[PDB]
């Protein structure tokens, strides 16, 4: 009885812990083209 | 005749007269106020060539007199060559000339290998094991084990082999080839072997084209005497990385994580030189940077195209204090098939990878809960997992100075029975520590009865 | 007549060629050929097919007046050619008057049959769950050392349809072993290879596959069946963004030019099933994508996915832990589907696909043993044996009626009482039989395409019989209960 | 010759004139303020400043020196505070020196070197115990800010009570100040030369600081003395040269870095080298420093660096904190010369340290997840060896000490002993055989080596004093 | 429109798929010479996308009905190109594979599927 | 040790020590909790939390904010509570006796009200 109680928590809990690394995720997988690209850019305008 | 006209670190623009412009990757000589050696890239247009230097630039002036050779950079080739030291550019730094630039050879002259060779390290032989005329390929992060690994395969197999060798430091430690010189000296294989050196010391255009003086060398040893040739490079990265520094000056648009554009074509047609063939073969072990311990990077990304036998050394295996700290699931070879290595070989090396497959899945459950939720068949999985993690782990012949006992090899027929009767799991009662840096099965019984 | 105004870097400015069309093959002086892509106001922008290093400023382009063009026909098949069409094997030359444009437009909308004409891979895996049709485009996508190329080979071999296998960005000695491969198989006679390797300039690796669909279209428009294979769509990208980046293009996402997609789009739509007034030919497409770190939301990979219809995804972890193919069930589709599939395998390999995406979901309570009820223990036991049928080794194609067997065998529950580790060789030993003594039952599935209820019957009673007869390697035997 | 300028600021002048100018050649303008002449155009010649460029400005004359850069050195400069250009700041006279060294020289080449086997001792248990370093080698101190980075040069400065050039780029005037204050109450400042390019200074300084500094080193290198020279930091520096390049209008790579940044590190660090007897056998050690982001290793700079260096101290935050001071990460630290940087004595007792605390810190954490007999013992171990690896800030040890204090943990004499009175045991032990059996001491100094009678005699010494604590 | 308009009757519009539109956006606005903006898409984004869905609306005559389908890249919602295109939309239908295994048709998911009216 | 003398820097390194190994464990505490934890962790993850709660002090500038006014702590004082603290003198007391408090008398005055 207490077992259940005591895993349920623990999954409700790493549901949350998988939505906060997502958003992390997504957060840096964003960043990282946007950041690249710009590098990219700012190189090509360098010449002409 | 020509005269400098613009000056841009090593990249060198020069003006010649209508008509009499030196052809591409031509070598121009400079006086400065020593020679300097620059070579052709590109035509700007109104008679201007722009050239890459290979050494310095510091002391040139705007309308000084550049020399045209009428030819590509010329370096030293033969019987001479060997127990010698080189620079780029092929002058003697110990105290026939062909040009370093030249097409690959024709898919018909090329000939698919698939002979095994016998390194004597258990990782390898098993798990990764490497082809005579084929290419070998050091990954590793940064600092982590490549000069080493690439020591020791010299070590092992250059003595014994008939062959004569060439060696390309390309970028790397000009400490480390001092080391390797007076190695070479008291085990009186420098008799054997050719030194070519372009070391991380001098400008990009030298690390470009250091390759290549060496390769050239390599290559007659191959086609004209007719002899199965050693080419030894350290490291392979820092050509790419060379390449990215040129094109940039150069002003060519960057591509992916700020690399050059024709890199893939760059490296293409080196590599592709480097290859065995009907009638004579060359084996050829690279060390390869891996930028960020990232496999991903477009540099080590590329050069995995080429390679025939792969070595991945990862950071985590190097801080446990397994040595060597090949990945054993990222690391590959063709040859590992059962057509060339037989059933029994081809089934040992894929069960102890699927153990350790198994034990790498767990390893986040174990970090939370442990080993007390896992099955009994897990438990046992894991602890035999653990020990052939520790098995795998060796004692290296160049490795004295840092471990302090002698190094150990293990014949192929040694190797397999071990990992046999770990997989059975007949040696579930010795200890961890057991299997902790040891060659032979005799040193496993008799490090386990001391503990 | 041109002059060249500058060069280097494998491309060439022109001062001249006033009326050069776009896309026009130019001849240098020393025989060496060159393409207008870019027509500037003074300026012609040309990508050199070849060496470029007797290539200066001051020497004579002249023009063709042509669009590139490469010769096709039956003297390519059993040959080794490089994108213009010219034999690297060293073989004789290549007897063909037939020639084809690289650039031709793909079939339109009325000029298009639904796909409904299996292409058989001969993998269980593929054939039962995501299943290829004659005309279909299904993409082979995953890591290094995953088994794409593996897929593609073994495809080819089953063929024993005229194949295209495709080499972009390729070292020599993988394209000759992969040449070997063919060979033993003795599938060679019916298989063209074109080869753009790495030493290559970017100009071959960007030709190569519009040159290997150029030579299936030849077939495909007769009236006849084609599969193409592209190793691998990512270097040509990537050689395609070295030469926009050399033109001075604008760059965008993960530095490739703003027609990366456009590139690949009309490669594989000219991939299709034509309607019955122009023949009725197929040409089937095999695209292969290099994917870094499983990264499937990378660029160029969202750019293949979205144009295939239905994708392979091959996994690192899998592959590691034995899974091979290492096909992921869930991720991989096939878009046409059941369409693309014989009635023998729809019947058997309908609820094959539900009861594995069962497992997956209960996986993670079979360690618990005896800690489940009873029906749920039964799915874990089930869906344990399905793997292992799934598994299949390297260079070893299936017949289809084979595959209806072996699958029929574990959906049913045959396999229950066998050992999980023991599977593998009951199979095997199995089909050895079947093909031996009872042939008629795969005679019946060849003809009709369906599993009769005669055939049923027979089989159970074969693998009954084969059961006492087997001797189980790992411990006692076991028949049935 | 004579030029004027056309354009001016950011550090940054364009130059019309000078038509046979020198590159990286040395300009001054009408003010007195030196520039350097990196870019040669076609019709310009674009020059950075080192100064202020204040009054610097369109129609300036700037003449030529024709000379690259140099600087002085010798003697006069130990002891002594200068910026790049060899101009002392501290307000102690002016220094007399005629001999005079190019800042860009080539480094030795593959012949003019010799194997390192020199030690070169910190006086830090952890460092020279575990990651040697030797007279020619290279050894990276990496790792977050207040990780003490500066501490472990500080401290290696002292124990050298081998001539001393600490290079200060990008640092706080106060800092530099207080560096010199700890050299002087340590009294190490007489050998000891501070080069300082501080924030305030513009980018040509930072850039210029690491060559300086090391052109002051290569003067004792090349005459057969022994230097170390210490970069804090080379992050700053490869900062300031990023700026000068992209002011100059460079095309930018990875990090918005130029290309020739991993270059910029290359023959700084390189210079640096144990040459052979035909050239007297002088050495330069160093100790570059990088200043990690989040304990990030992977990024570009400290790759670039990692690579070139011949090992690295990775020193960590959470171990800092924890109360691992010096917090050098076993695992991820590594000397690439190893045991030849090392004394018999130590190389005999300290050989499989390394290895056994790599082991440790992998069963630590898996101990967390009944155990048997084997595992446990190598924990107790491990955990008592941690305890002698800490050591306080500006205290280094003697060589002699540390091998007793080494010896003592791996044959396990600790063991009976608790873990938290590890440190005390330690201190008590060692002033008890500097009083009574200095001949111990004294024979390790001579030999560099263990004697099988000096063993039996420790272990003697070891169980009488065990008795008394 | 015209439909709509003219006519005068409730017009159904289905697109498949409009992100291939805000893709095909991105395509253009490099070639052009445009510098992107976040996960190198086009700056003119919002904007291109505004222009289009703006026009499909209800007037007082009648209204255009639009079934729209959406590519989510990286089954990531909160990418440019999927975040700007909710800001548009009213509905949702999310047909599942487990209710069309049952034999359950239409196979809408009634928890999953929502509506902004809903009110 | 030097400016601040030996006793101050003790305390100090102590109070981080152990703040630090509560954050280490944060990862495990997340899924688990404190059950899992062994008896000395689960002290010290105990005292952990009330030398947290312990740094929270009232500022006289927030009175607006807070409401109750702020409170002003000698050096002495701090060093004698963080002493007790790292001992484990006030293991007895409640966490919310620890929040938002200045000197010890404020603690145990508080303690008593709850
Ligand atoms: N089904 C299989 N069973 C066993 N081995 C396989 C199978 N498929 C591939 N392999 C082996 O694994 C390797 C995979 O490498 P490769 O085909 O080059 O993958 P990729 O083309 O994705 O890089 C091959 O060399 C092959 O020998
Ligand atoms: N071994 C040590 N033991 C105790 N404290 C130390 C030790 N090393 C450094 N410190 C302290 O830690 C702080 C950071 O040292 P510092 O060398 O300035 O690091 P960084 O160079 O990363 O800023 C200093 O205040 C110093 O007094
Ligand atoms: N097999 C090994 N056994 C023991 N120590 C090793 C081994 N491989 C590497 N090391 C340690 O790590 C260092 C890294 O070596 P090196 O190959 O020079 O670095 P890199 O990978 O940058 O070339 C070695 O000098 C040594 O100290
Ligand atoms: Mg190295
Ligand atoms: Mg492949
Ligand atoms: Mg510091």
């Amino acid at each position: 009885a207490s077992r259940r109680r005591a895993m349920k928590s623990a999954t409700d809990n790493a549901d949350d812990l998988i939505k906060a690394l997502t958003l992390a995720a997504n957060r840096e997988r964003q960043a990282q083209i946007t950041q690249e690209i710009s590098e990219i850019v700012g190189g090509a305008n360098a010449l002409a | 005749a020509g005269r400098v006209v613009r000056i841009t670190g090593p990249v060198v623009d020069v003006e010649f007269p209508r008509g009499s412009v030196p052809e591409l990757f031509n070598a121009l000589h400079a006086e400065i106020t020593k020679t300097l050696t620059l070579e052709v890239a590109q035509h700007l247009g109104d008679s201007l060539v722009r050239c890459i230097s290979m050494q310095p630039t510091d002391g040139l002036v705007r309308g000084v007199e550049v020399t045209d050779t009428g030819a590509s950079i010329s370096v030293p080739v033969g019987d001479g060559v060997k127990g010698h030291v080189f620079n780029a550019l092929g002058d003697c730094l110990d105290d026939e000339h062909w040009s370093i630039h030249r097409k690959p050879p024709a898919f018909s002259d090329l000939e698919p290998r698939t002979e095994m060779l016998e390194t004597g390290l258990k990782v390898v032989d098993l798990l990764t094991p490497y082809v005579r005329g084929g290419k070998i390929a050091l990954f590793g992060g940064a600092g982590v084990g490549k000069t080493v690994l690439i020591q020791e395969m010299i070590n092992r197999i250059a003595r014994n082999f008939g062959g004569t060798s060439v060696f390309a430091g390309v970028g790397e430690r000009t400490r480390e080839g001092n080391d390797l010189w007076v190695e070479l000296a008291d085990a009186n294989v420098l008799k054997d072997t050719a030194l070519v050196f372009g070391q991380m010391d001098e400008p990009p255009g030298t690390r470009m084209r250091v390759a290549l003086s060496a390769l050239t060398m390599a290559e007659f040893f191959r086609d004209e005497q007719g002899q199965d040739v050693l080419l030894f490079i350290d490291n392979i990265f820092r050509f790419t990385q060379a390449g990215s520094e040129v094109s940039t000056l150069l002003g060519r648009m960057p591509s992916a994580v700020g690399y050059q554009p024709t890199l893939a074509d760059e490296m293409g047609e080196l590599q592709e030189r480097i290859t065995s063939t009907r009638g004579r073969s060359i084996t050829s072990m690279q060390a390869v940077y891996v930028p960020a311990d990232d496999y991903t990077d477009p540099a080590p990304a590329t050069t995995f195209a080429h390679l025939d036998a792969t070595t991945e050394l990862s950071r985590a295996v190097f801080s446990k204090g397994i040595f060597p700290a090949v990945d054993p699931l990222a690391s590959s070879s063709t040859i590992l098939d059962p057509a060339i290595v037989g059933d029994e070989h081809y089934r040992v090396a894929q069960e102890v990878i699927r153990i350790l497959q198994r034990y790498k899945d767990l390893q986040d459950i174990i970090a939370i809960l442990g080993i007390d939720e896992l099955s009994e068949e897990d438990k046992q999985l894991v602890n035999r997992a653990r020990r052939i993690e520790r098995f795998l782990s060796q004692n290296m012949m160049a490795a004295e100075q840092f471990t302090g006992q002698p190094g150990s090899t293990v014949p192929l027929k040694e190797t397999i029975e071990a990992f046999d009767k770990l997989t059975k799991g007949e040696f579930d009662h010795l200890p961890e520590q057991a299997f902790f840096l040891i060659g032979g099965l005799d040193d496993l019984a008799k490090k386990a009865e001391s503990l | 007549i041109g002059t060249v105004i500058d060069a280097g870097d494998g491309i060439a400015h022109v001062e001249g060629l006033p009326s050069v069309m776009t896309q026009e093959l130019l001849e240098f002086p020393g025989g060496v050929l060159g393409v207008a892509l870019n027509l500037d106001e003074h300026s012609v922008g040309a990508v050199i097919l070849g060496e470029f290093e007797k290539i200066e400023e001051g020497q004579q382009v002249k023009r063709t007046g042509e669009v590139l063009s490469v010769p096709v026909g039956d003297a390519f098949l059993g040959r080794v050619v490089n994108p213009l069409g010219q034999p690297i094997d060293g073989q004789g030359d290549i007897a063909a008057e037939t020639r084809r444009a690289l650039e031709l437009q793909a079939p339109s909308v009325v000029q298009r049959q639904s796909v409904s004409e299996p292409l058989q891979t001969g993998i269980k895996a593929i054939d039962a769950m995501t299943p290829i049709g004659r005309g279909q485009r299904q993409l082979i996508i995953g890591d290094r050392k995953t088994g794409k190329t593996a897929v593609c080979v073994d495809t080819i071999l089953n063929q024993r349809v005229r194949c295209v296998y495709v080499a972009i960005g390729q070292k020599g000695t993988t394209i000759a072993s992969v040449k070997r491969a063919l060979e033993e198989g003795g599938a060679m006679e019916y298989t063209t290879i074109v080869a753009a390797p790495a030493s290559d300039a970017a100009g071959f690796k960007w030709l190569a596959p519009y040159t290997g669909s150029a030579i299936g279209q030849h077939w495909m428009y007769n009236g006849k069946h084609v599969l193409i294979v592209f190793d691998d769509l990512s270097k040509q990208a990537d050689a395609y963004r070295a030469i926009s980046l050399l033109l001075r293009r604008p760059p965008g996402r993960e530095a490739f030019p703003g027609d990366v997609f456009y590139l690949h789009s009309r490669l594989l739509e000219r991939c299709a099933k034509l309607s019955d007034e122009l023949g009725g030919g197929s040409m089937t497409g095999l695209p292969i994508i290099e994917t870094k770190a499983n990264d499937i939301s990378a660029f160029i990979p969202t750019n293949v996915i979205s144009i295939t219809d239905g994708q392979c995804f091959l996994e690192s972890d899998l592959f590691n832990q034995g899974v091979r193919p290492a096909i992921n069930v869930g991720v991989s589709v096939s878009r046409v589907g059941g369409a693309a599939q014989i009635k023998a395998m729809k019947e058997v390999a309908g609820s094959l696909r539900l009861d594995l995406s069962q497992y997956r979901e209960l996986e993670a309570f079979a360690a618990f043993a005896s800690d489940l009820d009873a029906a749920s223990k039964a799915q874990l036991d089930r869906g344990a044996r399905l793997v292992e049928l799934l598994k299949q080794p390297q260079y070893s194609p299936l017949a289809v009626e084979e595959q209806v067997v072996a699958i029929f065998l574990g959906t049913q529950g045959h396999l229950d009482s066998v050992p999980v580790e023991d599977v593998q060789r009951f199979e095997s030993e199995l089909l050895e039989h079947v093909k031996a003594s009872h042939s008629d039952i795969f005679d019946g599935i060849r003809e009709t395409k369906k599993l009769s209820e005669e055939a049923e019957e027979k089989l159970v009673s074969v693998i009954n019989e084969f059961k006492k007869g087997f001797x189980x390697x790992x411990x006692x035997x076991x028949x049935x209960x």
